[PDB]
DNA sequence: ATTCCTAATCAGAATTTA
DNA sequence: TAAATTCTGATTAGGAAT
């Protein structure tokens, strides 16, 4: 057999705190 | 018949130019580079659009091809970048829904800039997609998606759930839901700020202290004390009679039982707390004064057909209504409180039966009847999170099914300037015709104290972490009341002085006149009460509560744990010892209320808990009981004034609250915090007067947001 | 000439 | 990494008094 | 009555452990 399925596709982290 | 490259390879020179990160020293690299591709008998060329295979039983993918290669694995391999179906965004489900006849249509997709790379043998076939600008004439649309199997006039993009267009100045602003104005106050002086002219012109809510606190506030706002859907009925009433009536001395005439001749026409509404649907004024009777003034159904006045006109006339000409087309901006907070976390007794497998959660629909009603420009929506985090999101997935189902662009974000108030955290969600919507804004960035840090849900991590307004640079310090509640004088338990006096000049930089900011905060709802010259100390005045606690908050210490993080009577024990479990007989106050009551105990398997410490100067209070909320949160002031016997939680949620000095103190702590727990409000104001007004720039999604605030 | 006053019935 | 647990959610509702 | 008083759930991000 059949078609193959296709492939359907982290973000980089938010930074609200001051030193992490 | 396998899938194979049709045509000689890509020029070596123009296949490593056109796709560089193919070649050179985990992206799949190319050997080389094909113009076309055959797959089962039918042949596909660079820029088609084709459906390529996706799961079992889902719907086919929608892909515009951008590279035919052959990888460095001997593998043939395209390169789509993908177009979304409304299902695929974040709408999911809420593609069903309809707001006012509009549904979404099933041939509109949205051109994504999300690539993949799959073989060749997932292409199932073509498909003609058109581009349909949407300002076109709505002729030549028709004929242009006439000619389409699908189209698209807008992009999607993750981030921010953003659907957006391909590739002095006065403004309206009607606020639904107003409450006592926080968001309108702070949409008109962030939009000061940036050189736009915004005005509230329309407020609606049924609570009449709030009314009574935007009016005092706002004189010229017309500020209507009513349901929204009430308000909405009008609107559509009012457009007929405009369109009906628009361009000596009287001799007596007998009167009928209960007929009386009338002076003027000084209101109108439909229905209302005792009255059914239909169309009432409120009349003025010749002879009579105001206080005998009353609401008549409109059936009752064919015997004074010009005071209908007059009154039509009249307020046509100052718009005391808006019509379609007169109203700019359309901001709205409705209600929360079938939504929040803290209602424990919300239904998540009916989320539209509150009537609270109604509102939702009725506010995208509203914006579908008056087609504003721009549309600014506000509730909690929860709206993402309850019933799986259905109503904030609902908001923003109506913009788009209205071919309104849209944004969709969540803000922290903290970041703003204050000492809360309260995150709140921010939808964006604008016409097709106007600049969707964009979302101000932290000029603050803050004290995290909550995160954004899994599903919508990418719609947080904050700096990434590789990225942020070095802004102003968190502010703690000690910046924000240390100011402020001491006040009792019982303290009922409306306006009282200061007793002392102010200590901070977020205490000078939280003093600022109107004239310094832009606001120029008074119009030239200060308004009243700048300079005064306005309710600060605490929840007046009954004698069993005040007794208990007298007793608990001046301690960091002292609760009612530290009342004599009770001890910790193995997991921090709270009991009695029972080393100490229960102890009572003067009113026979125990010191310590059973509820205390029983308070979350007794591991709560918010119970009767006092706040400290170097802490942040996470949401200022409508309630001020000490009962169940961490509300009593540092240093003084009594719980946090309404005052001290207005300057935390950024309100001014000078905006004054009226009616009851419990309603008062109401009217600023549900505000939008006025920083909030003013940040998202200048991006309304840089996007409205269309001197923003860039798609960019995310906006840092000028320095001069900040004064000095 | 001179017109009639204008009226209303008032619910009471 | 895995489990476990805490903290966090612009309160509503029942019951008990005047 | 209507006002006051007494109570207190369902999730989930993220934090401690390991
Ligand atoms: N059905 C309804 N019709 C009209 N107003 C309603 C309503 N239900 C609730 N409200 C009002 O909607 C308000 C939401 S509180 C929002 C306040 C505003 N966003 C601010 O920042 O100040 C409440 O004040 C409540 O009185």
């Amino acid at each position: 057999r059949t078609k193959q399925t296709a492939r359907k596709s982290k973000a980089p982290r938010k930074q609200l705190a001051t030193k992490a | 018949h396998e899938p194979e490259f049709i045509g000689s390879p890509v020029a070596a020179d123009e296949a490593r130019s056109n796709w560089p990160k193919r070649y050179g020293r985990e992206e799949l690299k190319a050997r080389c580079h094909y113009r076309s591709a055959k797959v089962d008998n039918v042949v596909y060329c660079l820029g088609d659009d084709v459906y390529v295979k996706a799961g079992e039983n889902e719907a086919d993918y929608i892909g515009r091809i951008t590279e035919f290669f052959e990888g460095t694995d001997q593998c043939h391999y395209f390169t789509c970048r993908w177009f979304f179906r409304a299902e695929d965004t974040v709408i999911n489900s809420l593609v069903s829904i309809s707001v006012d006849g509009h549904k979404h249509d099933p041939r509109r997709v949205f051109l994504s800039e999300e690539k993949n790379d799959n073989v060749l043998d997932c292409i199932i076939s073509k498909v003609k997609i058109v581009h349909v600008d949407p300002n076109m004439d709505p002729k030549a649309k028709a004929q242009l998606i006439e000619s389409c199997d699908l189209y698209y006039d807008m992009s999607y993009s993750v981030a921010y759930s953003t659907f957006a267009n391909i590739s002095t100045r006065t403004a309206t602003l009607l606020d639904l839901y107003s409450g006592c104005g926080g968001m309108s106050t702070g949409l008109c002086l962030g939009a000061a700020l940036s050189g736009l002219k915004l005005e509230t012109r329309w407020a609606v809510d049924f609570n009449s202290f709030a009314c009574q606190s935007l009016k005092y506030n706002h004189p010229q706002t017309e500020v209507r004390n009513e349901k929204a859907d009430e308000f909405l009925a009008l609107l559509k009433e009012w457009a007929v009679l405009c369109k009906k009536y628009v361009q000596q001395a009287d001799e007596d005439s007998p009167l009928d039982k209960d007929e009386f001749v009338v002076e003027k026409l000084v209101g109108i509404c439909y229905g209302g707390s005792d009255r059914e649907n239909g169309i009432y004024f409120k009349v003025q009777w010749e002879g009579y004064g105001p206080e005998e003034d009353t609401w008549e159904p409109i059936d009752n006045l064919s015997d004074c057909p010009q005071k209908i006109r007059e009154f039509v006339q009249e307020g046509h000409k100052r718009k005391i209504l808006p019509l379609p087309g007169d109203v700019d901006v359309i901001c709205g907070g409705p209600p929360c409180q079938g939504i929040s976390g803290f209602n424990r007794y919300r239904n998540r497998d009916e989320p539209l039966k509150d009537e609270k959660n109604k509102q939702m629909v009725t506010f995208m009603d509203i914006v579908a009847y008056l087609k504003p420009k721009y549309v600014l929506m506000e509730n909690v985090v929860d709206i993402l999170k309850f019933a799986d999101g259905y109503l904030g997935k609902y908001a923003l189902s109506c913009l788009v099914a209205m071919k309104y662009q849209a944004r969709l974000g969540m803000m922290v108030a903290g970041c703003y300037g204050l000492p809360q955290f309260r995150m709140r969600v921010f939808l964006w919507g604008a016409l097709s015709s106007m600049v969707l804004p964009k979302y101000p960035l932290p000029t603050y840090d803050v004290v995290v104290r909550g995160g954004a849900p899994n599903a919508f991590s990418q719609c947080m307004v904050a700096y990434d972490e590789t990225q942020k640079p070095s802004l102003k310090k968190a502010l703690l509640l000690g910046d924000a009341i240390s100011d402020l004088p001491k006040v009792q338990n019982h303290q009922p006096n409306d306006v009282m002085e200061y007793g002392g000049s102010p200590k901070t930089e977020f205490q000078r900011y939280i003093r600022l006149s109107r004239k310094d905060m832009l606001d120029w709802s008074f119009g030239e010259g200060a308004g009243p009460d700048e300079g005064k100390l306005l309710d600060h005045q605490p929840l007046r606690l009954n004698n069993d509560d005040y007794e208990r908050v007298q007793q608990i210490p001046v301690k960091k993080g002292a609760n009612f744990r530290d009342l004599k009577g009770v001890r910790v024990g193995a997991n921090n479990i709270v009991e009695w010892d029972p080393e100490i007989e229960r102890v009572k106050l003067s009113s026979g009551k125990p010191l310590v209320p059973d509820y205390a105990m029983s308070f979350i398997k007794g591991k709560s410490l918010k119970p009767f808990g006092r706040l400290w100067w170097d802490e942040t209070v996470p949401t200022v909320v409508t309630r001020a009981e000490p009962h169940n949160q961490v509300i009593i002031h540092p240093t003084q016997a009594r719980v946090l004034t309404i005052r001290e939680n207005a300057r935390l949620q950024g309100f001014p000095d000078y905006y004054r609250l009226f009616g009851p103190i419990k309603e008062k702590y109401i009217q600023v727990g549900n505000a939008v915090a006025v920083p909030v409000a003013r940040a998202l104001g200048y991006c309304l007004g840089q996007a409205y007067l269309g001197e923003s720039e860039g798609s960019d999604p995310l906006y840092q605030l000028p320095p001069s947001f900040t004064s000095v | 000439s001179a017109r009639t006053k204008q009226t209303a019935r008032k619910s009471t």
